[PDB]
């Protein structure tokens, strides 16, 4: 898979891939591996579906019931929530989460969780099979503030490399859109980003 | 669960559940033993009551712990059969970790032990 | 072990420790790493001692006898390519990194070899159990256009780092300047800062203290 | 197993004024089991001696090979062999066998004919040298004789002093190793004349 | 090591090696592989080391407790019933107990003597002969031949002898010879003179 | 049992007259791929310790969350927690060297080596070092990974024994260890050029400095380096 | 896979003097060919006029010693300010090593003191608590290169008075504390020497009816 | 290892060597193979030498309680099962022990009962333990008699551990040899095997191959 | 081994070679200043990846073939070149780890590239990248190759996508060298930390 | 393996050798004579792995008889040992190891000396007055060192292999099938056909 959370200056943006392979296989070639754990903060995930499909699970039920005695969330503290998971069950668990939402104060916020359990906070973070071909571009291209449509284009064109190298990403590019407006879904077909 | 103190001591030093434990021996069958020369004999009363026992069957108040050593007693019968399990546990497993039968008072040492244990354990009379 | 070499303005210099393990036991405290091919090609080498020792001369011997041959002096590319195609030949299975150094009628040469078949050139390098030692002091002191006087410097100091900090490492230092003008001068033994204390009573026995069961003159002349 | 701890034993080497020992002890294990106490593991090539360790069959095979060579090498030179020159025959031998090398722990002793100064060496089992000038250890007990060697050792001993202290430099050792004892032997070696010495140990 | 039983007309016949290896040494040359569960009932066990006794010892001392307990004698049915019903739990058990037995008894009730084999496994079959390991291999072809269900003791303690012989001169180690157990009507005796018969 | 993940190289240290001198580069490595590079490794504790700690990040985000639940929790019921009662180096490392021991013997270890540097109330310089294993042991320079291999043999030249703390000034020493930073940076494939360096100072107290580079480096020769033996151009 | 053991090397010598005893131990502790401390102490002093070292795997030899030394205090607390007996103590160690008998510390280790008599004692024990009491015992990495040369200079074995013809045995004359720390120290210089993991210093816990002193020698530090 | 402990009209006797070797490096030669369990019983030690002293000390803190309870002396069988279902209680946990329970008491006689780490437990007459238990169970077989002095029977054993010695590489420093008796063991000393060896072969004639 | 961040890029007047510096074993840099640019043939270049051992033994051997090729049929196609290699990568594909990029300059074909991957194959292109640090730079690189471009134009292409695959890549550091082909004659280009870092 | 037993008294040299050959389960045939005549006065009884066992020896022989009619001589028990263990040294770094152990049993009519050599797989020679191959010498040697003597008579040689056969007998789990016994002295070898119950 390819995943990426990034941030603007409106709010952040998740975009991801929609393959999922066993083996050569693609499984599903419409899979959403944008996953929402509340509201307007949500989740690209990468590893054994089962278990990041647990953890999202869980996740969300651990914000569900925090915001019924506690309120609305941070987007810091949902990525605690999941490096805890992640890290106190590294030794059965192959879950490479990205956390990416829409604040009000801080505004878009990206904190990406990789094998270990630790935490980083960051601009940008790309993850999954395809990532490793993007670290290039995604580095001299990333700009702090960008606008939406700009920010757009930046994960559709990177993921477009993705795609284009990995064979275990590809189909469609998705993103969801975090900012005050709301939550907004966006799709984008391979005729449309094969040839850019 | 239930570990209430029910054998306990009464202001002028009595554990009064143990005596009315022995009340219920004053009750119990009349016993009896003797020792000979070279041997020993159990007597025991049973109450003349019935004449429509099946007395082929009806537990004898006289049990063998081992082949070599009997225990009789007075007092409740469903607490003895209790008492006498253990001891011929006890015996069985005395043989199979010393190779060699209890004496008499390592026997009786072993179950008086056990109901010293009743007299003074929670949840138990 | 530990060796180095390093090139200054007219020449190239090599060093190396005397320390000779098998295990954790110090076999010989006091053997030479340095290894002559031709009277002005010496070769530094580390890994398995025999390997070392019968690589360098094996090729020493081809050199030489190629020499003749040509009537010209042998030259530190031709020890080197000669090396390679042996050890790269034998896939690993002979144990000699070498530093191959010295001066020919094109020049002064610093060359290293792996056991595998590879090489690099340099101005400084090192090899061995005490490597990283070494190549700390190397890093942090060489600069270019050395004095022959500040290189001998340089390397010496480079050798102790290895001696004192690695335990594969240890005894005296050997250096061997290879000076374009002049004949290569071999400093054996160039420094000995390890030399054990007196000790503290003499072990010589009274004689006779050993039981004997029986004695024979052997006879050697026939 | 270790090929060179099946059988076990030990052989030391060193240096005094104008002479040079040799030691050895006389075990031949299979293992656990003695076999014999009479497994002199000390060779001579006319005046240059030659002690080898490890695996009995390539012990007797090693030294009927350089008896051979020396042989030829004294038909064809016509003059024995010197240390110098053996120790370089030992080294050239073993390398020749670099994959499949003879499981042994050899040294080189004897007194140079013409330089008349002594000469000791050890070598790995594929013939690397090592010419310490003065001591050479070898065996199951190589550990024990370089703790003994060392502390008892010093230069210029007179030959009945670098006897005493070769013969208890063997002794403690073998008796530290399970695999060595059943007896042991000492050549004290000179210029002109050579002596070999039984000694009396425990035999356990 | 050899462990053999047959049952003939009016007994039970137990044969069981008397030999007891441990490394290169027979540390034992008279070591008598059989318990007494009851008087008319005998058990000779065969197995892993420590576990072919400790599992012998546990059995007898929990019938000689049911013996007690109901002053009774079980019948050798119902003994090798529990038998196997224990060694059935040991093989799905943490450790499991590797003992092989043989159940020898005489039925008081019906009269007739039964044989029982039982293996490790928990694999119990009720023969008129048996044997566990290779003791099985050269022995039954003997027994097949020779042996009738109306035999006399004496008649069984041949065709024994016969199939101990057997393994002498073809079984690559020396067992230093069986002890020989018979169960009838009247109890357990052994037959401490079977080095000639 | 378990296996690092992301993970930070070599954490280097020294003594010196008054206090200690601790620096770690600011990497966080996943294998080959330097994957980030805003990485502090140095955890300072009261003004008196910094904790240097190489090994597995996440497991060091576990230490880093550990250290200051002792503060907080060394807070309560403490009215001289900022003073007499305050956490001190010997105290904060034998936590560690605790928790270390028992997760090795648990077979669930913490993937790191970590040094802890500091001063104590007496002006006494600490510095000892503990790891995954739970081994222990202190010296005038400590350093972990790599940096045991390199730096060490040049910070040893400048304190070899005992005798030579009192001796070297906080300007000497930094020069010491700055040069080694380097060193690890030229032969480190998991080195950064940038890293973060901290002083414990008896005197001027604790002094921290993030977002420093490896200057004047050498590489101006490469130029004449042409092939791998017999090429010319 | 994850290996909880390790190997510190470093090598400690226990010997018993009629009225004192010693507790050597050299300083160095390492890890493979690199150095962690060229002083780290590893005998101890644990109360009650006991010395101790745990030498082997440092993280592991801490822990027991750690243990023991509190084991003093609760024996104390428990048992009326009662002083160790050196064989009591002894006896407390093999159970804290059985204790681990499946997850073993991994440590030869030796206790030393004076026993009930103000005679000189050292006590030897297994990584899983099996002991001996011992009148001279070298433990670790030179252990090897130590106890052949002690049976020799302190038991005088295979030595016999010149001239008897090896009939009768040297007298086993007694041994002074000057006398001994002489071949401690023979042994550490000779052992440094031949293993790499043993040198930079020599510290020696000594014991006698006055209580615990030390003393410390260098040792060749490369 | 060479342990060996036989039965006989005198009573029992027990004989073993002192050498611990790790690898071929031969570490102690003063180790007490011979455990006094108590006054009236002694065990040997083959296999792990803290699995032995460990668990025989263990187990004479076990017959303390029996005789403490009791009030008489413990049986050497029920000793001896003692010790071994201890050990079938940690069957393939690691364990490692091939010892002789030995033991002298009215009831039973001399008693020994062999006892190793599988579980294993039985009675005997003579037994040999260790590496060198072949060279042992050789000099006694021939030459054992239940018919033996005390005297004969002591020199026997230590003849034996000898015997042993001298061919096993991993046994002998010296032989500590034991003669237990109703009213309790008697410790016949210790025999330095180097002293040993020679006065045997000088006196019985033996080792006629060995020079010296 | 050389692991590697390599690339060669066919431009306008014909072709440059680029390479980092670094060779590794484990994490200790061997050589931080090694040249991956090999000369098999006056204006045939290579670019090394994969064990040192086999990559110079072969840029050797086929140096020499080239040389004798050369003496007896004037001089040699890249094409020539580069099958030359993937004889010898092909016909030893079980003992060799060796990927190398073959660039060169014929005045009739200006530039181009071969690149020989681990099987032993063979595929011509505009450009190619190699070793450990070109997984980090096929998006790069793939976005900004444009073909016929200034010699200007090619060394900051590769200048660029070389400074990020020594970024990302630990296996991949130190100067970047690159080896310019026309009919010039042979250039010989290095950038230090210091400039590339900046970018 | 199998029992192989050799003893050097004054004037012969006893070889005792095994009679049992086993494969498995079954003890195949259990009169077997594990040795071979090189020579009138030189008999090689042999122990070890299946068919190299026999193969070598047959080699032997051949190789002596060969030797001993090219020049109408026999060759002495010492060089015959000494080509014995050339051979065996060769098998060891050898594609295919011969394993095969053995025991050279010889009367030295030039020096009027019986002699008695043990040789191992690996070509490990040494000369000895009673020899054994395998776990062999483990029950015996206790036995043999105590009572043997350089001296003895034949009859008290065998009388010495009585007293060892018993103890391996005893002791041992294999019933080897008791022993073939051999003397070899100066007016040749032959088979002490009643070593039964002697």
């Amino acid at each position: 898979t390819s995943i990426m959370a990034v941030t603007f200056k409106d709010g952040v943006i998740l975009g991801a891939d929609s393959r999922t392979t066993t083996g050569a296989y693609i499984a599903n070639r419409v899979t959403d591996k944008l996953t929402r754990v509340h509201d307007k903060i949500w989740c690209c995930r990468s590893g054994s579906a089962a278990d990041t499909q647990a953890i999202a699970d869980i996740v969300q039920y651990h914000l569900e019931l925090y915001t019924s005695q506690y309120g609305t969330p941070s987007t810091e503290t949902a990525a605690s929530v999941f490096k805890e998971l992640c890290y106190e069950n590294k030794d059965n668990l192959t879950a490479g989460i990205i956390v990416a939402g829409y604040d009000d104060k801080n505004k878009g916020e990206v904190y990406t969780i990789p094998l270990g359990g630790s935490v980083h906070k960051l601009p940008y973070a790309i993850a999954g099979s395809g990532s490793t071909f993007i670290y290039g571009y995604c580095d001299k291209n990333f700009r702090e503030n960008m606008s939406k449509e700009e920010t757009v284009d930046f994960i559709k064109h990177s993921l477009s490399q993705a795609i284009k190298w990995d064979g275990s990403s590809g189909g469609v590019i998705r993103m969801v859109v975090l900012t005050a407006a709301g939550v907004e879904r966006l799709i984008f077909y391979p005729d449309e980003y094969e040839q850019l | 669960g239930y570990d209430r103190a029910l054998s306990i001591f009464s202001p002028d030093g009595h554990i009064f559940q143990v005596e009315y434990a022995l009340e219920a021996v004053k009750r119990g069958t009349c016993a009896v033993g003797v020792k000979g020369k070279n041997c020993v004999v159990l007597g025991c009363e049973r109450r003349s009551t019935l004449k429509l026992q099946d007395t082929r069957i009806t537990p004898s108040k006289v049990s063998k712990i081992d082949s070599h050593v009997v225990l009789s007693f007075s007092g409740l019968n469903a607490d003895s059969r209790i008492l006498i399990e253990k001891a011929r546990v006890e015996a069985q497993s005395h043989r199979l970790t010393l190779e060699d039968p209890v004496t008499v008072e390592y026997l009786t040492r072993y179950v008086a032990g056990v109901q010293q244990r009743y007299t003074q354990s929670g949840g138990v009379r | 072990t530990t060796i180095v070499g390093v090139k200054f303005n007219n020449g190239v210099v090599i060093a190396a420790d005397t320390r000779s393990t098998q295990g954790p036991i110090v076999a010989d405290k006091n053997c030479a790493k340095l290894h002559r091919i031709s009277p002005k090609i010496w070769c530094a080498g580390a890994g398995t001692a025999a390997d070392t020792e019968a690589v360098t001369q094996l090729i020493g011997s081809n050199i030489e006898l190629h020499s003749l041959y040509t009537s010209r002096e042998p030259r530190v590319v031709s020890a080197l390519q000669m090396l390679k195609q042996h050890l790269f030949k034998y896939q690993g299975h002979i144990g000699a990194y070498l530093i191959v150094a010295g001066v020919d009628p094109t020049g002064s040469h610093l060359f290293s070899i792996h056991a595998h078949g590879s090489t690099d050139v340099g101005y400084y390098l090192s090899l061995g159990s005490g490597s990283l030692a070494a190549m700390a002091v190397l890093e942090s002191h060489w600069k270019q256009d050395l004095t022959k006087e500040e290189a001998i410097k340089l390397a010496s100091d480079a050798i102790q780092a290895g001696i004192w900090n690695d335990l594969g490492s240890g005894s005296n230092v050997d250096v061997c300047v290879m000076e374009i003008g002049k004949d290569a001068e071999y400093l054996r033994n160039y420094l000995t800062p390890n030399v054990r204390e007196e000790k503290q009573k003499s072990y010589k026995f009274p004689r006779g203290t050993t039981a004997v069961l029986k004695e024979s003159i052997v006879n050697i002349c026939d | 197993s270790d090929p060179s701890s099946i059988n076990g034993g030990i052989v030391v080497a060193m240096t005094g004024k104008d002479c040079v020992a040799i030691a050895c002890d006389l075990r031949l294990g299979s293992q656990s089991l003695g076999v014999s106490n009479k497994f002199e593991k000390i060779f001579h090539y006319g005046h240059v001696f030659l002690g080898i360790t490890g695996l009995a069959t390539d012990v007797t095979t090693l030294n009927e090979m350089f008896r051979y060579k020396t042989n030829l090498y004294k038909l064809k030179e016509e003059r024995a062999i010197e240390p110098e020159t053996f120790t370089q025959l030992v080294s050239s031998s073993l390398y020749e066998r670099r994959f499949g090398p003879y499981f042994v722990g050899p040294v080189v002793a004897g007194i140079n004919s013409k330089s008349g100064k002594p000469f000791i060496a050890g070598f790995d089992l594929i013939g690397c040298i090592d010419e310490a000038k003065d001591f050479i250890v070898s065996g199951t007990a190589s550990d024990q004789l370089f703790g003994m060697c060392e502390s008892l050792y010093e230069p210029n001993l007179e030959p009945e002093d670098l006897f005493e202290t070769i013969s208890q430099a063997l002794l403690n050792a073998a008796d530290r190793d399970a695999l060595s004892g059943w007896g042991a032997v000492v050549y004290i070696i000179k210029k002109d004349e050579v002596v070999k010495r039984y000694l009396k140990m425990r035999q356990d | 090591d050899i462990i053999l039983g047959i049952r003939v007309q009016d007994s039970v016949i137990l044969a069981s090696s008397k030999a007891v290896t441990r490394g290169i040494s027979v540390l034992k040359d008279s070591d008598d592989k059989t318990r007494q569960l009851s008087p008319h009932t005998l058990m000779s066990f065969a197995g892993e080391a420590g576990d072919t006794v400790q599992f012998a010892e546990y059995i007898q001392a929990n019938i000689q407790l049911y013996s007690i307990r109901e002053d009774y004698e079980l019948s050798p049915q119902a003994v090798s019933s529990f038998v196997r019903q224990e060694l059935a739990k040991s093989i799905r058990s943490r450790r499991p107990y590797q003992v092989n037995v043989l159940i020898g008894g005489y039925d008081k009730k019906k009269n007739k003597p039964e044989l029982y084999q039982i293996d490790y496994l928990g694999t119990k079959v009720e023969l008129p002969y048996g044997a566990h390991g290779y003791s099985g291999f050269y022995t039954f072809s003997l027994l097949d031949h020779h042996y009738r269900p109306d035999m006399t003791t004496e008649e069984g303690l041949d065709l024994l002898k016969l199939c101990v012989q057997e393994l002498e001169k073809r079984m690559p180690m020396d067992f230093k010879g069986v002890i020989v157990k018979i169960v009838d009507k009247d109890g357990i005796r052994q037959v401490d003179d079977f080095q000639a018969q | 049992t378990q296996q690092p993940i992301v993970t930070g190289t070599s954490v280097i240290s020294m003594k010196y007259d008054n206090g200690v001198i601790i620096a770690a580069d600011n990497l966080g490595s996943y294998g080959s791929l330097l994957r980030f590079n805003g990485v502090e490794r140095l955890i300072p504790v009261g003004d008196n310790t910094v904790v240097g700690i190489s090994g597995d990040i996440s497991d060091m985000q576990h230490i880093e969350r550990l250290l200051k639940d002792l503060v907080t929790e060394n807070a309560y019921d403490n009215p001289l927690a900022d003073a007499e009662e305050a956490l001190e180096p010997s105290y904060i490392f034998e936590y560690l060297a605790t928790v270390m021991y028992q997760r090795r013997s648990k077979m669930n270890p913490l993937w790191n080596a970590i040094i802890v540097a500091g001063v104590q109330s007496n002006g006494d310089q600490f510095l000892r070092y503990v790891n995954l294993l739970g081994v222990t042991y202190s010296s005038p320079t400590l350093a972990t990974g790599f940096g045991a291999h390199m730096a060490n043999p040049l910070l040893r030249k400048v304190v070899d024994r005992e005798s030579d703390i009192p001796k070297t000034t906080v300007q000497v020493a930094e020069e010491a260890i700055v040069n080694a930073m380097r060193v690890l940076y030229y032969r480190d494939a998991r080195s950064s050029r940038n890293f973060s360096l901290a002083i414990i100072d008896k005197n001027t107290g604790l002094t921290f400095k993030k977002n420093l580079q490896v200057e004047n480096m050498k590489w101006d020769f490469a130029k004449d380096i042409k092939g791998y033996g017999t090429q010319k151009i | 896979q994850f290996n909880p053991y390790g190997d510190n090397g470093g090598t400690i010598l226990g010997i018993a003097g009629e009225d004192f005893a010693v507790l050597a131990g050299d300083t160095r502790n390492i890890t493979d060919y690199s150095i962690n401390s060229r002083y780290e102490p590893k005998v101890f002093d644990c109360g009650d006029n006991i010395v101790m070292s745990a030498n082997g795997f440092a993280a592991d030899g801490d822990a027991l010693v750690k243990r023991f030394k509190n084991s003093v205090k609760w024996y104390h607390f428990d048992h009326n300010d009662k002083k160790l007996s050196i064989n009591s103590a002894a006896r407390n160690i093999q159970h804290l090593l059985y204790g681990k008998r499946f997850f073993p510390y991994y440590v030869h280790t030796i206790i030393a003191g004076l026993d009930e008599d103000g005679k000189g004692a050292v006590y030897s024990f297994d990584p899983v608590g099996s002991y001996e009491r011992e009148q001279c015992r070298a433990g670790g990495a030179a252990a090897s290169l130590i106890m052949p040369f002690l049976d020799n200079q302190v038991n005088f074995k295979n030595q016999y008075e010149p001239g008897t013809n090896g009939k009768v045995k040297k007298p086993l004359k007694y041994l002074s504390v000057e006398e001994v720390i002489k071949l401690v120290r023979d042994s550490f210089t000779s052992a440094t020497e031949r293993h790499i993991q043993v040198g930079d210093g020599l510290e020696i816990l000594i014991v006698t009816k006055d209580g615990v002193r030390k003393e410390f020698y260098e040792l060749k530090r490369d | 290892t060479t342990t060996l402990a036989f039965r006989f009209q005198g009573g029992i006797i027990v004989a073993v060597d002192s050498r611990a070797t790790a690898g071929n490096w031969v570490a102690s030669q003063t180790v007490k193979k011979v455990i006094e369990i108590n006054p009236f019983l002694l065990g040997t030690m083959a296999g792990g030498a803290a699995d032995c002293q460990f668990w025989e000390t263990w187990l004479g803190s076990q017959c303390r309680l029996h005789e403490l309870r009791e009030k008489e002396r413990i049986s050497v069988a029920a000793a001896s099962k003692i010790l071994s279902n201890l050990v079938y209680q940690y069957k393939g946990a690691g364990l490692s022990m091939g010892t002789m329970i030995c033991g002298y008491t009215r009831k039973e006689g001399p008693t020994i009962y062999y006892v190793d780490s599988d579980g294993t437990r039985l009675k005997g007459d003579i037994f040999c333990v260790g590496s060198g238990q072949t060279f042992a169970y050789g000099v006694l077989d021939s030459n054992y008699k239940w018919d033996l002095s005390v005297e004969d029977a002591l020199y026997l054993g230590k003849r034996s551990i000898l015997a042993a010695a001298h061919r096993d590489a991993y046994s002998g420093g010296s032989v500590n040899l034991y003669h237990v008796t109703e009213d309790g063991w008697i410790y016949h000393g210790n025999h330095d095997v180097g002293e040993l060896f020679w006065k045997v072969k000088e006196e019985e004639g033996s080792f006629n191959n060995v020079i010296g």
